[PDB]
């Protein structure tokens, strides 16, 4: 066991230990300072017989002369298991629920391995959420990645609850499995969060891996690895179908930037780092389904909808690396639309993947895509009142008017704590496609 | 041979002590692991190495061997229809041998078959006096394709024993006496990825490509040995028109390079170009096809090195007389890998922070690119013809990597997604796209064609530009309030917009469309204009000609899909000539 | 003396020691341990320590086992007068395949810069045959008049059009052209060699062709080996010598990629900061010299920017040059060969180069009121886009018909017709 009273310096939070043997690039270290406190950091480069390592929270309070060093033999790694369902642990994957410890199978690194590009399989079926604005126009693939873009404050959080709330598999799911991810997040919303996962039950799913606002930002950059470490455990070692929400992964971006900060780094744009857009596709690769297995990783990374006109490298480096956007406005949260998404901009570019027969009824494909034309220009229709009133083109575009503000009411507005079934979502959809004549729909039946 | 030892490992770099018997560029293995590296640096003994893979969990003391020679490709058979990684790794072998679903750290693999047995069979005599790129005999390897084994370049002398039969391409198939002693030919050469293969000469690229697709082929040509950029928005239909491209051009192999894709749409390559057929035989376009694959999430190196490796095996086949046709989907991911990699390595950046090097190195891949004569006494000629994605982040064209690669290639297809929107497919953007070959197809067209094909395509694009700005002034004030000439413009521009740019791809006949075809059908489109503007001149009233004529406007509609071995459209023009007669 | 000394490699960069008698900027022969010869240049020099930087970089290089030799002089040319007619690189090593070389001296292509009252002034004409520039932008023997273009809007076209029907009016005594490729494509260079073998022109040219994918070293050396070849040509043989180079936009770029390897400081837009004293360095090469008979003249091709600055900024160039010559994209659209916006192409130098005893005498007053027609045939159609059918139409009715004219026939000569200055003249008169 090397234990090592050899601290040369401290600069910030770093550290140098000389006289070292054995050390490895990324290994995690254990400072037992002169108090009896202990911290744990990781290597950051190693030369000769020195290493530079970073403590998690900080050196304030160390006195080198009197401190040890250990090196514990092994980088970040998840100790897994099966009895991790139920569970909720802190962004490093140390039990927060003062439950039983759990005794892990393995041991992981969180960094995963890349997938074989032959040996992966694409996306292809389907989810339910039970919310229709979705299931329906915005389809939810298993393998997908979905992220969700909305404002502070409009409901968003809530959206994140019910879809892992509602979330399931018709055909013979092994066991539909939540891994959800807080990001920086404050007390208040992520209490809001463990509270509706055990009123609901939803925590007898779910694996929870909690990082706050007032967390360390290295250990905020190692909560979505965990996260997926665990399902990626589930899905491909436990048969099991993953869903995994990460809420405000804007708060890695800066995280990541702070941590370049810290670390003498070359600026990207705006000071985010040089591989910005490399570890969020190292995290987003991570999902999908893998050839020849059962289980399968289905992300929805959940951010905030920038302000600025110029987009931060936060949204676009997310842009192309995901197979989709989903947004909020909270011109419909205050419109009373509960769940405030505008299905206009909405796309998910595998919805296909996730209709047709056996996987839902077969109308799915045909009566979407009459809806999305239907409220565009019924929204035409309500905009087109712009002083030209109702005596303005009364017959044909008014009677859509009425079609886009009842796709509203009740269709989007749902309830942030109403599952409705896919075959309820499709028969309430032809319902609202009765309004209008049979002639308008070139779709035949 | 030398075993250094690792001093520091600092991210994506190590040092290594002892290994002043390596040189610059030499591949090599590092630590316990033997992770593959880069020499990049020597200062006396010690030796920086760009590491390829992740380097967690490896330490000083730990051993390092250089593999004596550069990153290189394996050439020879066993290649055509495989699936590689960046550095030439087999993805299929890779799973056997490893009992895996992921790619493992530091794991070593041939590129090629070592133990499939080939059939060689010899075709020069015994004792006959040859040099680099003469071909000595002949695999044949694929169902399509056929491997030409050719000398290596370095050898000179008389070939000495030659003997057809059944070998690995580690058998000695032949035996050459040079100055330098008696040297033993296997079916395999190899060649380092960033060096390009020798030629006898550079040639022009003036012959045009039949790529099937009316729009490139008539207004934005490349030619054999060209190169073109291909701008990709999402949602723009650029996956077929490059499987239309990869299935219908006249080429005889085609190279597909990763370059660091999502893996999903990696997996959709994967999966879809076995699935397209060859016209000529039938077989899976995979038999004619190299494929080189890379996620965004593999090391950064290997995303780099892509598209050399890809070139490089795209000479291979150049080298043997054949057309080849690369395509980097996209190489904007190949920049990317290439700035983080200048960047990590605290270099002096440029642009946007691409390193300051970004525009030599993307010229040193496209002029690797053309038309030459290869090597050997046949001078037999070769082209190689690049078609790279660039599909920037920021929607804006405007940024280094596609600046930088419009001023070395000279056809540009800008696919737009309101086009797409609009239902028009191939969504390629008419007024700014470009091709710098039109001048030159038009006067290849021409000779083959005998007729005033180039004239007919300026005139094409004449009313096409106009009716942009034609369409301009009719937002102003509405198409009432316009002259009855300008609408004859506006709708013979429509014909070409409807029935000549816009092709299913997934039409048995629309597919594809022959010289003969394209030129019959933009033919009778200008036709109408030619004698509608004739009667315009006598008086007659457009609107009354657009009565007249409904029936053959309709034929010209479908004349895109009249079968290839009938040819009906010519009878058209006749028509169109008697029926505005009979409107006076 | 070979040093079998090498004790550095960091990229293009060599660290030679215990050498003695080393001295900034001299040549090097790196002797590979598997016998390839790569050729060097020093870039610093310390006690007995020596950097130097290989031109073909150094790939594949065992320092224990190599060796470099130190030549003992910087980059030369070897001149002759039988370098016309000839191709060669951007080094000055033969391209043609043709007769060897025997040098009568060689010359350190940096050159000397002239006393400025040894300098004569520019004076006399040269028919480019464009009437563009003829007539309104004056092109002057010793003259610095660039061009500035977007990519692949014929502004090589118009390059290879001045080099092909440029004269001057006596023509007793010849008139040389050397032309510089700077780093563009092999296809690009095949446009200007082949071309230049058709019609007869290369018989009196000399040619420097550094490629797209040439080393960016060798592309610095490419201009200053044109202007050494020039001067000699010049100032020891007596001949009136025309200068064209192509893309001067890739030497700026090849100055900061440059910079860059050598972990220099970078200055404005990460350009090298001294792109005015290299560029002036250059386009100052041109001129007459007093009591000597020959001269130099410079026409440097850019590309135009067309976007966010980040580009060879022309205010340099523009500030060392005596002109600018505008080509833009919207003429070449309109079928206009040479696509030259008169507006704001310049020449400042026109004025004692045309004159009584130079040129016919209207050309000057049919200039500057030539502009006029322009000037307000435009300021009407293209400003009121919007108000275009009535607004300044029943008058002012034949200043737009006039303007399109001068456009459509008087600039759009054709990339293959030469319009001597007279006949240029009596076309303005007709258009008038």
């Amino acid at each position: 066991i090397k234990e090592y009273r050899t601290i040369k310096e401290v600069v910030g939070p770093l550290m140098a230990v000389e006289k070292v043997s054995g050390v490895k690039y990324e290994e995690l270290i254990e400072v037992r300072m002169q108090n009896g406190e202990i911290r744990r950091g990781q290597v950051l480069e190693v030369q000769e017989d020195k290493a530079m390592v970073q403590i998690f929270e900080g050196t304030s309070g160390i006195n080198l002369k009197n401190s040890s060093v250990r090196f514990l033999g092994h980088p970040l790694q998840l100790g897994v298991s099966e009895d991790m369902i139920g569970r909720v642990f802190d962004g490093l994957g140390r039990p927060k629920d003062n439950g039983p410890e759990i005794l892990p199978e393995k041991y992981l690194d969180i960094n995963g391995e890349v997938i074989n590009p032959i040996a992966r399989d694409y996306p292809d079926e389907f989810i339910q959420t039970g919310i229709s604005a979705i299931d329906h126009l915005n389809t939810l693939v298993r393998g997908q990645k979905l992220p969700v873009f909305g404002p502070p404050g409009a409901g968003k959080s809530a959206l994140a609850a019910q879809i892992a709330r509602q979330a399931t598999v018709l055909d013979s799911s092994d066991d539909f499995a939540v891994v959800f991810a807080a990001i920086g997040i404050t007390f208040e919303e992520a209490e809001f969060f463990m509270e509706d996962f055990r009123q609901t039950g939803a925590i007898d799913r779910s694996v929870m891996f909690m990082n706050l606002a007032n967390d360390p930002a290295i250990e905020r950059i190692a909560t979505p690895r965990m996260a997926l470490t665990a399902a990626e455990y589930l899905a491909y070692e436990k048969g099991m179908h993953v869903l995994v929400i990460m809420e405000d992964m804007t708060n890695y971006a800066e995280a990541l930037r702070e941590i370049s900060a810290a670390r003498r780094e070359v600026p990207g744009r705006r000071g985010y780092p040089g591989y910005l857009y490399t570890n969020l596709a190292t995290l987003f690769e991570r999902a999908g389904r893998i050839r020849g297995l059962k289980g399968s990783v289905t992300q929805i990374p959940i951010l905030t909808m920038p302000e600025d006109d110029k987009t931060h490298p936060i949204p676009d480096l997310t842009g192309y690396i995901t197979e989709g956007q989903i947004i909020l406005t909270r011109e419909l949260y205050k419109s009373g639309i509960s769940p405030p998404i505008d299905v206009l901009p909405s796309l998910s570019r595998l919805k296909d993947k996730g209709t047709g027969a056996g996987k839902t009824r077969e109308d799915h494909a045909a009566t979407m895509n009459q809806l999305f034309a239907a409220y565009a220009q019924g929204k035409q229709a309500k905009e087109l009142a712009v002083v030209l009133g109702e005596s303005a083109l009364s017959d044909i575009d008014k009677i859509y008017a009425k079609f886009a503000e009842r796709f509203e009411n009740e269709y989007v507005n749902q309830g942030f704590y109403t599952n409705r079934t896919i075959t309820e979502t499709l028969d309430l959809g032809w319902e609202l496609l009765a309004m209008l004549p049979r002639t308008e729909l070139k779709r035949i039946k | 041979m030398q075993i250094g030892k690792i001093i520091k490992v600092s991210g994506p770099l190590v040092m290594a002590e002892n290994m002043s018997e390596a040189s610059i560029q030499d591949m090599c293995l590092v630590g316990d692991l033997g992770v593959i590296g880069e020499i990049i640096e020597m200062r006396q003994d010690v030796a920086s190495i760009q590491v390829y893979e992740e380097t967690s969990g490896i330490g000083p003391g730990e051993p390092v061997r250089s593999t004596g020679e550069a990153l290189s490709v394996e050439l020879g058979p066993g290649i055509i229809s495989q699936m590689f990684d960046g550095i030439q790794r087999p993805l299929d072998t890779f799973m056997e041998v490893t009992q895996s679903n992921f790619l493992g750290r530091g794991v070593q693999l041939p590129a090629l078959d070592h133990e499939k047995q080939w059939w060689f069979e010899a075709t020069i005599e015994e004792g006959t006096e040859v040099s680099a790129g003469d071909i000595i005999g002949y695999v044949d390897e694929t169902k399509i394709i056929q491997h030409k084994i050719m000398v290596p370049n370095g050898i000179k002398g008389t070939v000495q024993k030659i003997e057809s039969g059944s070998f690995t391409i580690d058998d000695p198939i032949c035996v050459i006496e040079t100055e330098q002693g008696l040297k033993e030919l296997t079916m395999m050469q190899k060649w380092p990825v960033r060096r390009g293969r020798p030629i006898k000469q550079k040639l022009n690229p003036d012959v045009p490509m039949i790529t099937g697709q009316r729009v490139i082929d008539t207004f934005f040509p490349v030619t054999k040995g060209g190169a073109a950029a291909v701008p990709g928005p999402f949602g723009a239909g650029k996956t077929v028109v490059q499987h239309q491209i990869a299935k219908w051009s006249d080429v005889d192999l085609v190279v597909y390079v990763g370059c660091g894709e999502r893996g999903n749409e990696m997996t959709d390559v994967v999966n879809e170009f076995p699935e397209l057929i060859d016209p000529n035989t039938g077989e899976s376009l995979m038999e004619r096809t190299v494929l080189i694959a890379n996620t965004s999430n593999m090391p950064v190196a290997a995303r780099e090195a892509s598209i050399y490796t890809g070139i490089t095996i795209a000479e291979y086949f150049r080298d043997m007389g054949y057309d080849v046709a690369i395509m980097a989907d996209s190489t904007s991911r190949w920049a990317e890998a290439l700035r983080e990699m200048s960047g990590r390595l605290e270099e002096m950046p440029g642009d946007e922070g691409y390193p300051a090097y970004l525009g030599s190195r993307l010229a040193e891949y496209y002029e690797r690119s053309g038309r030459v004569i290869a090597l050997g006494s046949d001078q037999r000629e070769g082209s190689i013809t690049a078609i790279s994605a660039v599909s920037p982040s920021g929607g804006d064209i405007s940024e280094p990597v596609t600046q930088n690669t419009l001023r070395v290639v000279k056809v540009f297809w800008g696919l737009d997604s309101s086009l797409a929107q609009k239902r028009h497919f191939p969504s390629i953007n008419w007024i700014q796209s470009y091709s710098l070959y039109s001048t030159e197809v038009g006067r290849y067209m021409d000779q083959i064609l005998q007729q005033d094909w180039s004239d007919m395509v300026t005139e094409g694009m004449r009313i096409l530009q106009e009716e942009e700005q034609l369409n301009e002034i009719v937002r102003l004030v509405g198409i009432d309030s316009l002259s009855d000439n300008d609408r004859l413009t506006l709708e013979v521009a429509k014909s070409i917009r409807e029935d000549y740019l816009q092709q299913n791809a997934f039409d048995d006949v629309d597919t594809f469309t022959s010289r003969e075809k394209q030129f019959n059908m933009l033919k009778v489109i200008l036709t109408f204009g030619k004698e509608a503007r004739k009667a315009l001149s006598l008086g007659a009233y457009f609107n009354e000609i657009m009565e007249g004529t409904v029936a053959v406007r309709e034929r010209i509609s479908r004349s895109k899909y009249i079968p290839e071995e009938e040819l009906a459209k010519i009878s058209s023009i006749n028509e169109e000539i008697k029926e505005t007669i009979q409107l006076i």
